[PDB]
């Protein structure tokens, strides 16, 4: 009779559930295809 | 709708969605640059603003008198002169009204598109759009039912928010 009781599996595979935080919430993300992007800053200003 | 859970995310929930990068720099090599860029956007809009309109779906053709003047500065064939401009243009056309009362608005702004984004949210239709002059943004919002902000787009196939502006075809 062991060979006729089969155990039942899961519906779906599951796993470890791992946080999502990733700083692309509040960070500038751009959609660039080009092999890369650049950005222009003024790392000193003008004088008056 | 149902497939808005999941085109939103991937996205990016809450965020501004910039989209074309060259969408000024073809308006003054594509329009102020060539005559014949210039007056093919130019005979388009003059005709479209042209042809007159009739209301139907009141069971009899006749918010005619808010067409007609819209605003203290552009005029009725000035409003689609701008608002046809801008979708020949940039592939998008935007439509501020300011509502005091309730319902009619009293005014339509053409609120011009490459100083305008949309941010998606988290499902399905997008939950604002930012006028971003300068640094300075507005975020109006469309989480309710008068949705102050029209926004008529050409056909984009590939993009899910802009349209595709005939100009970015012949650039």
């Amino acid at each position: 009779g062991g060979y006729l009781v089969d155990p039942q599996t899961s519906e779906t595979i599951r796993g470890v559930l791992r946080s999502t935080a990733s700083l692309r919430q509040i960070a500038s993300v751009v959609n660039v295809e080009a092999t890369s992007f650049d950005v222009l800053v003024d790392k000193t200003d003008m004088g008056s | 709708s149902v497939t808005g859970r999941i085109v939103a995310m991937a996205s990016g929930a809450g965020r501004p969605v910039w989209g074309p990068r060259d969408t000024v720099s073809l308006m003054r090599t594509g329009f102020a640059g060539n005559p014949v860029g210039f007056r093919s956007v130019k005979l388009i809009a003059e005709a479209t603003a042209a042809v007159p309109l009739i209301c139907q779906d009141a069971e009899r053709r006749y918010v005619l008198d808010l067409l007609r003047r819209p605003n203290a500065g552009q005029g009725r064939a000035e409003l689609f002169e701008a608002l046809i401009g801008q979708i020949l243009l940039s592939g998008n056309g935007y439509l501020e009204a300011v509502c005091p009362e309730p319902g009619v608005p009293r005014e339509l702004h053409v609120l011009r598109s490459d100083r305008m984004a949309v941010v998606p949210g988290a499902d399905g239709w997008p939950v604002g759009y930012d006028y971003t002059v300068g640094g300075r943004k507005h975020r109006f919002d469309m989480t309710g039912h008068p949705d102050p902000i029209c926004h008529i787009k050409s056909f984009h196939p590939t993009d899910d928010h802009y349209g595709l502006s005939p100009m970015q075809a012949a650039a």
